[PDB]
């Protein structure tokens, strides 16, 4: 559902994020693979080590998206309309991935956002990012 | 938990530097915060009605430093994790009757904590090394579940 | 989402659920305190023992919510509106008991429906008591 | 796995009426069907586009008849599931990679054949007895992910 205050929140925080966005988005994802190794089965393609420019790359593109979704949260249904059909029906990415995702998600803010990663804050990122995770598994329920 | 040397080097070197008094609240407040029905638990410990009065309630502050306890523990203890918690399984399991998800979702939310104070020093590697570490813990206290 | 062949499948069985629907409701009950112990503790003023008069008036009392989801699903936030602050607010329920109970809700229907259950509409039930689920646990997000 | 004597009267006698040929199929297809997720292990299966294409196919109906191998022997050795799945846990786990939760998923989908096969006989009581064992079941095959 998410509360204004919570929309307030979550465009507050991400406004702080700036343009270390998409930095942030590839330091996720690097702390996913390494933390849950289970998830590295949908990037073979991709080379995982520390420096990848591929991983760099994805980063930038799950920021963008999320940015997307937070410029548009009264309708985010329509709006990752398009990455739903890809994460569910062409990858059929397992649902739990997307826990351990916003977790390194929420991981990754909290060691660059000291001062706003406040419990209020820390509460509608979460609810933000199980909205969004919702939304991309949206074309399995 | 298997932990590798390097690994071991990581958690430890980090955990010594830990306020393992205020850290321990941080957690058990947020913890309530963000996942509401776990208050459920805990009615005795008065108002936990805003993020402020949870973040200010002493109760909480003071449960904490015990819950880190057990952490502390197990962390020097990870030979048998197990035997360690028997008791406090035991405790969770068939007397509180807390759902063994909350087990995984309070490890992850201590994890954060830890983001949070030490911002960069707290790498990824140091993040799997502990990752590993809440998943020890959250299965030796629903052991008791079998 | 639900999609309109779910609704069709959903619809159909639950015909077939007919009268039996306030029966059925209090077996899916007792299958739950007995498989998942964990659950008692929501129900202390309840004699969960077999033959609890308690326990059925509560069966019927599910199997009409569920009635009156059917029946509006095109539309169930603002139908199961109330029941979610009941269960969310007031009673703070562990969401996770939500998938035990749709769980022994969908064994139950299979050991009364053996020519409906099939793969299909297995499948389609289970959405909708996972969209039921998400409903009733909306006012956490 | 505990199992009282009166638990393990009820699993048993269900046990040795169980079609140990079509039902290992039944609950392996309505797994792909109804958590679809899944598909994504058994691509070389061929065609899984229909609940139809599925329930109809043979290497999931040959690879359900395994996978009922491994419950009757974890059904006669409840004293160590561990032991009897350490080769399938390694293999499930550092090999295919497959999330945990895959597995209860896959015991409760077990749980919906045997209610729809046995209607009601398959009463409250076997239920939890049986419940009790895919989830003996399913810890043991995630073990190899400590
Ligand atoms: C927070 C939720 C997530 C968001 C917002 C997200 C967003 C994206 C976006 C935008 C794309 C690229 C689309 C394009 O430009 O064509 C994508 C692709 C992909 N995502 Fe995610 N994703 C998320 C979670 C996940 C998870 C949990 C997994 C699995 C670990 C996953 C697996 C993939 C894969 C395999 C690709 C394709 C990569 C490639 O082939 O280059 N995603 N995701
Ligand atoms: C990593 C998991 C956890 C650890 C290490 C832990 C540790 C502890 C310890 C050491 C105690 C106090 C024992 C004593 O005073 O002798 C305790 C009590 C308790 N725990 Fe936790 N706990 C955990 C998770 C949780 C969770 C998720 C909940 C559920 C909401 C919870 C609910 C309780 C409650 C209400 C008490 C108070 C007991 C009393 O009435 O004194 N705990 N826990
Ligand atoms: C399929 C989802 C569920 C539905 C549709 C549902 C529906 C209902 C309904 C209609 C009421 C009574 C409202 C009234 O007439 O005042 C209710 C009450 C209640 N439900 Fe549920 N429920 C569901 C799942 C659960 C779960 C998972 C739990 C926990 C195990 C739970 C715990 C309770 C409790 C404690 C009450 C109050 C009982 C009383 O005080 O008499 N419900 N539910
Ligand atoms: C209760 C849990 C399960 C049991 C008892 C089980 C049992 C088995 C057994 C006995 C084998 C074949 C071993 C052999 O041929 O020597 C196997 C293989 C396999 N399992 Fe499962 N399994 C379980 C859950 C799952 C789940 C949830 C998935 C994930 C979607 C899965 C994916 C696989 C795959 C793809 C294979 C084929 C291996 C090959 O390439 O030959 N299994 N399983």
């Amino acid at each position: 559902v998410l509360s204004p205050a919570d929309k307030t929140n979550v465009k507050a925080a991400w406004g702080k994020v700036g343009a270390h966005a998409g930095e942030y988005g590839a330091e996720a994802l690097e702390r996913m693979f390494l933390s849950f190794p289970t998830t590295k089965t949908y990037f073979p393609h991709f080379d995982l080590s520390h420096g990848s420019a591929q991983v760099k790359g994805h980063g930038k593109k799950v920021a963008d998206a999320l940015t997307n979704a937070v410029a548009h949260v009264d309708d985010m249904p329509n709006a990752l309309s398009a990455l739903s059909d890809l994460h569910a029906h062409k990858l059929r990415v397992d649902p739990v991935n997307f826990k351990l995702l916003s977790h390194c998600l929420l991981v990754t803010l909290a060691a660059h956002l000291p001062a706003e990663f406040t419990p209020a804050v820390h509460a509608s990122l979460d609810k933000f990012l199980a909205s969004v995770s919702t939304v991309l598994t949206s074309k399995y329920r | 938990v298997h932990l590798t040397p390097e690994e071991k080097s990581a958690v430890t070197a980090l955990w010594g530097k830990v306020n393992v008094d205020e850290v321990g609240g941080e957690a058990l407040g947020r913890l309530l915060v963000v996942y509401p029905w776990t208050q459920r638990f805990f009615e005795s410990f008065g108002d936990l009605s805003t993020p402020d009065a949870v973040m200010g309630n002493p109760k909480v502050k003071a449960h904490g430093k015990k819950v880190l306890g057990a952490f502390s523990d197990g962390l020097a203890h990870l030979d048998n994790l197990k035997g360690t918690f028997a008791t406090l399984s035991e405790l969770h399991c068939d007397k509180l009757h807390v759902d063994p998800e909350n087990f995984r979702l309070l490890g992850n939310v201590l994890v954060c904590v830890l983001a949070h104070h030490f911002g960069k020093e707290f790498t990824p590697p140091v993040q799997a090394a502990y990752q590993k570490v809440v998943a020890g813990v959250a299965n030796a206290l629903a052991h008791k579940y079998h």
